[PDB]
């Protein structure tokens, strides 16, 4: 194994771990920070975000507003010093982010335009058209260049941490082209590799989001935080689970069903408001959740239409007019246009609820430091007790710039403060690293991973959706298991070295099973509804302050065994009641 | 129902064994829906585990999806079966080194993106003073041409970066163009010398298929053509200044 | 691998010229094929506007000597430019390559220059 | 020792013989050609015309063999293509923003074939009609 020397190693280069990249470059020009990532850093996820990234710019906003909206938002799973925080440095990152060349769409007289999402009263949305994403991730990239410090690895897919004496000491990654491995030394490691959407049948995300970083650190103590709250988004395309954004409904698109009825109404969210102007938490508007739920319902009643990519609801666009939909839908239009084959002006688009965000991840201090010395987490893939039970639209890329940040100083000290370990334990966890792999090689059996992968979606879907019951949730925890065995009995047929995929995908799926686990036995012990979270069953329908005022905590111990522990909720300004 | 299906060839590249890409084919179902992408993993789960490609979005946003088909440099996400029932050859990206089946090198293009120092430059303002100002009207002076997802399909097309793997490139060219268009911008200067080089925009006969193929609708032939100006411009400057 | 920084390229001179020579040519052009190419040769022209006595009389005065020499001149600059990379995408070696063809162009031109300065 | 072999496809000579969009272009750079031819054509007229009546007339017997004349023919074919072609690009070079909007190539293409227009009748009236 070649050997590298880092002051930090990132893994992942999406927004987060470009933004932690960035960070760590001004506040140590002498650092070598070495940047890793699986695919090119302007591929990551982050690229796909649509709706936008959320800040306090409006002169009757107040960060008091943004710091209720998200607390209530996350039902008060919320670590509220947190939260506080990052509300606090919103709109400095948004502002950087313009001032590092961020096209955000600007009002006439040429500032920064913001619109609402997520349900927030006041609108403090920031957005470029609706390719918010895209922008950011580009702009944060296109920013890394200009700093000597970072040293990429692109295309490296990182297999393992080393750690000892409880602290991190550097990391083990294949240079996924060349095939061979390779061992970068770092007395500090951000984790930014984005969430898990992927093991779920049907999501909105990218083939690259597999929880690999959660994965690698369940392997090494480190707990990971409410993996039981999992986000769908109501307005999905069927089959690909492509995401339509919600900027649809703000800007007047309707949901109806079979009888071109406007069902909404009949589910609390009534009275049914005129094509023209739309209302906040009223109908099309309504809240996340109660918008999914109303999918569910109304497929019982029997008033969903059936394609042969499932069974769908409309959202109605036509009423908005060719000029309207150009200028902020042009995306959404010709989405829509190539993958299910419509014109939203001429006619209605299928959708229906589909799997979009981990509100879970790796466990970490209000410093983004885990459990682990050196060992940090950021973004998608972590949990700073920002979102709670359910994260407020746009409040992610928000996070991703905020947090990014701080990571990428919090490392920066930790590498400085770090001293020694003793490397005959660390090459030795190294050989380990090595040995592991020669062992998924090798593995014989026969079983196909692509089955065994179709086979974790689909408990997903039945077993953890919008509602929840025992029975289901059970027989997903059960499916997994064997799944877990028959992993065990995998092999991979292709034995070549130059970009080898059959391996990666085969890792990856192994990193799947053991999130999957964490979400599936985390929502089974929670007995009550909250956010994300809604049981059916007897006793477990209502939110539980009582007994469940409390953050899941699931670990995996080396039996195999995904054992679950629970932590207190930090509460500083805003009790529940 | 029946799905019907489609016969397609695929070329095949493995550097180990193969002494030449060599074409394979694969019988795949499908209906309306179904793009190459989909049919290109329908062929890793089932038919040749062993067929490597980029992907990841799904949605034609990152980028990584690009490959040729029928001879024509295409995002597999994008592409659709229905269109090619007379027979569909997919290969790797045109005028790119092979590396591994539909895998290649594509280097050259991220040090050519690097070259043009592709970030706001001398701008001496900070987050407390809030943001620039900056008018919808000067946005539409760079906007579009900020919509390029680094797919390189425009290299795939370009002839004359076929001719001479040293020009930069459409791409390139275009996201410097960006950032010199940018009214919030001033290191235009710091970004010329590339431009200005043989290997820069005077390079581009202008055939113009890079923005045919450009599934972001970008038009970098018009800002590789608004940079010859912006580059004839710079040249009769310093043929001027005695200084 | 791609260079530090690169040297300035001569192209700006001669797309210049070939941004004038173009244009003229695609604005004149047509009409003047059809009067010399086709016109005068075919005697389809009222009268002697075309006679010899009556070109002469343009030519010698001091628009028609301007006119004919940019005529002349900004077309060849523009189509000789273009064959010179013609050459590179045809994929021929050609040895002196801009001597060749803006050499070419430059002695057309003085010999137009001379021309219009009348023989 | 690396097990990549990276391998390079070749770029041949007959390249745009392949797709039509590169024929086209081949075609749009043929016309360089004729345009040249035509220039020369007004040389040889240009030096004829100053040795006197004689060499004129022998000029324009020239530009009355059949070929000849199949070639100018050919030449303004050439040169209308150029011009179609040409006032499609130049376009291109602006960046131009109205009212909040880059405007298209669509009004600057119609300006130039009006002056088209007025100077191919202009000239045609001055040459002929006095
Ligand atoms: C369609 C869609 C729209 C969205 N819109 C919005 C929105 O409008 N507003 C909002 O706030 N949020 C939005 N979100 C949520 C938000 O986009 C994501 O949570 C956020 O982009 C995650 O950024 P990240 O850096 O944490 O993850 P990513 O940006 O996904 O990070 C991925 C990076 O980690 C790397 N990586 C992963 N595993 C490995 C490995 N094993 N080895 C090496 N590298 C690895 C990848 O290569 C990549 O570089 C949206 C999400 C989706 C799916
Ligand atoms: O609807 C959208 O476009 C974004 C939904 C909220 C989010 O993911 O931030
Ligand atoms: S200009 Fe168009 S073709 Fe070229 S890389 Fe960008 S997006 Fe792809
Ligand atoms: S195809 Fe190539 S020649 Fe110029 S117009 Fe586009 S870069
Ligand atoms: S998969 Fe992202 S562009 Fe095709």
């Amino acid at each position: 194994m070649q050997t590298f020397q880092a002051d930090l190693a990132i893994v992942g280069a999406g927004g987060a771990g470009l933004r932690a990249a960035i960070a760590a470059a001004q506040a140590n020009p002498n650092a070598k920070i070495a940047l890793i990532s699986k695919v090119y850093p302007m591929r990551s996820h982050t690229v796909a975000a649509e709706g936008g990234s959320a800040a306090v710019a409006q002169d009757h906003d107040s960060f008091e507003y943004h710091f209720h909206d998200t607390v209530a938002g996350g039902d008060w799973l919320c670590e509220q010093d947190v939260v506080d925080y990052f509300v606090h440095h919103c709109p400095t990152e948004m502002t950087q982010l313009e001032l590092w060349g961020c096209p955000w769409s600007r009002r006439p007289d040429g500032s920064v335009n913001v619109r609402r999402f997520g349900g927030m009263k006041i609108e403090r949305t920031w957005f470029a058209a609706d390719k918010t994403g895209f922008h950011m991730l580009h702009t944060l990239f296109q920013t890394s260049l200009q700093f000597p410090q970072i040293q990429r690895f692109d295309e490296h897919f990182v297999l393992d941490i080393l750690v000892d004496d409880g602290h991190v000491r550097g990391l083990v990654a294949m240079n996924m082209m060349e095939g061979t491995l390779v061992q970068i030394r770092a007395n500090a490691v951000v984790m930014a590799t984005g969430g898990a959407g992927r093991v779920y049948r049907y999501n909105t995300n990218g083939g690259i989001v597999t929880g690999d970083g959660m994965g690698m650190a369940l392997s090494h103590g480190v707990p990971l935080r409410d993996m039981e709250f999992v986000q769908y988004h109501p307005t999905g395309l069927p089959g690909s689970g492509i995401l339509m954004t919600e900027g649809c409904r703000g800007e007047g698109g309707i949901l109806v069903n079979k009888n071109g009825y406007r069902y909404l109404q009949d589910y609390g969210m009534g009275p049914e408001t005129p094509l023209g102007e739309p209302k906040n938490k009223y109908m099309e508007l309504g809240p996340r959740d109660k918008v999914s739920q109303a999918f569910w319902h109304e497929w019982r009643k029997g008033n969903t239409i059936s394609t042969p990519r499932g069974d769908v609801v409309y959202l109605d666009l036509r009423h908005l007019g060719e000029k309207k939909l150009h200028e902020r839908l042009p995306f959404i239009c010709e989405l829509a246009k190539a993958y299910v084959g419509v014109d939203p002006v001429k006619e209605p688009i299928p959708v229906r609820p589909t799997a979009h965000y981990t509100m879970g991840g790796i466990e970490t201090d209000q410093n983004c430091e885990t459990r682990i010395k050196g060992l940090f987490a950021v973004g998608e893939c972590s949990s700073v007790g920002l979102h709670g039970a359910n994260r407020l639209g746009s409040n992610s890329l928000a996070e991703l710039v905020v947090f990014g940040r701080l990571a990428g100083e919090q490392a920066t000290e930790r590498a400085a403060t770090a001293g020694n370990g003793n490397e005959a334990a660390i090459e030795a966890q190294a050989a380990g690293v090595e040995q592991r792999l020669k062992d998924l090689v090798n593995q014989d059996g026969g079983e196909n991973w692509a089955k065994i992968r179709d086979e974790m979606g689909l408990a997903m879907e039945e077993g953890c959706g919008i509602y929840r019951t025992p029975e289901l949730m059970q027989k997903t925890i059960d499916k997994l298991a064997e799944l877990q065995e028959r992993f065990k009995r995998v092999r991979i047929t292709d034995t070549s070295s130059v970009f080898n995929t059959d391996l990666l995908y085969t890792i990856e799926l192994g990193h799947g099973l053991n999130v999957a686990e964490c979400m599936a036995h985390s929502a089974m012990a929670r007995k009550e509804s909250r956010g994300a979270h809604q049981r059916l069953d007897e006793g477990c329908t209502e939110r539980d302050d009582v007994n469940f005022l409390k953050h899941t905590l699931a670990f995996r111990d080396a039996d195999g065994t995904t054992r679950l522990e629970y932590s207190d909720v930090k509460i500083t300004t805003l009790p529940p009641a | 129902a029946e799905m019907k299906n489609l016969k397609i060839e695929v070329v095949r590249y493995n550097p180990e064994v193969d002494t030449a890409p060599h074409s394979a084919f694969y019988e795949v179902p499908y209906d309306a829906t179904t793009s190459l992408l989909d049919a290109l993993g329908y062929i890793k789960d089932n038919l040749a585990p062993d067929l490597s490609y980029r992907w990841s979005c799904r949605m034609a946003i990152c980028g990584s999806c690009g490959m040729m088909v029928n001879n024509v440099p295409k995002l597999a996400c994008k592409t659709f079966l229905r269109d090619y029932t007379d027979g569909m050859k997919v290969e790797a990206l045109a005028n790119f080194p092979i590396e591994r089946d539909l895998v290649v090198d594509m280097t050259h293009f991220i040090e050519s993106l690097e070259a043009i120092k592709p970030y706001i430059i001398g701008n001496s303002r900070t987050a407390d003073q809030g943001t620039n100002i900056q008018t919808p009207a000067q946005m539409a002076k760079y906007h579009q041409f900020s919509g390029c997802i680094n797919c390189g399909l425009c290299y795939a097309a370009c002839p004359q970066f076929g001719l001479n793997p040293e020009f930069i490139g459409p791409a390139a060219i275009t996201l410097a163009h960006r950032y010199n268009e940018d009214s919030r911008d001033h290191g235009k200067k710091e970004r010329m010398a590339q431009l200005n080089s043989q290997n820069g925009v005077w390079s581009c006969t202008f055939v113009g298929y890079c923005s045919e193929v450009c599934p972001k609708h970008v038009d970098p032939a018009a800002a590789i053509q608004q940079g010859k100006v912006e580059s004839s411009k710079d040249f009769l400057i310093a043929t001027l200044k005695p200084r | 691998m791609i260079n530090p920084n690169p040297k300035r390229s001569d192209e700006p001179v001669f797309w210049g010229l070939f941004g004038a020579g173009g244009m003229w040519s695609a604005i004149i052009a047509p009409v003047m094929i059809l009067l010399v190419g086709i016109l005068l040769p075919l005697g389809l022209f009222p009268g002697d506007a075309l006679s010899y006595e009556r070109v002469l009389a343009f030519a010698q005065s001091f628009i028609g000597r301007v006119f004919l020499f940019l005529m002349i001149v900004l077309p060849l600059w523009c189509g000789l430019h273009r064959m010179h990379h013609a050459m590179h995408d045809l994929k021929i070696h050609v040895p002196a390559g801009k001597w060749v063809f803006y050499g070419l162009a430059a002695i057309l031109t003085v010999v137009t220059l001379i021309g219009v300065v009348t023989i | 020792t690396t097990k990549r072999k990276p391998y390079v496809r070749p770029m041949t000579s007959t390249w745009w013989k392949k797709l039509p969009f590169y024929r086209f272009y081949m075609l749009r750079e043929g016309t360089a050609v004729p345009a040249v031819w035509f220039s020369i054509e007004l040389i040889f007229g240009l030096f004829a015309l100053k040795n006197g009546p004689e060499a004129w007339a022998g000029f324009v017997d020239f530009l009355q063999n059949p070929v000849i004349v199949i070639i100018n023919l050919i030449t303004l074919a050439a040169a209308l293509l150029h011009t179609k072609t040409w006032f499609e690009l130049a376009p291109k070079a602006a960046n131009i923003i109205v009212k909040d909007e880059k405007m298209g190539p669509e009004p600057i293409i119609k300006s130039l074939w009006a002056v088209t227009v007025v100077a191919t009748i202009v000239i045609l009236f001055v040459a002929l009609y006095w």
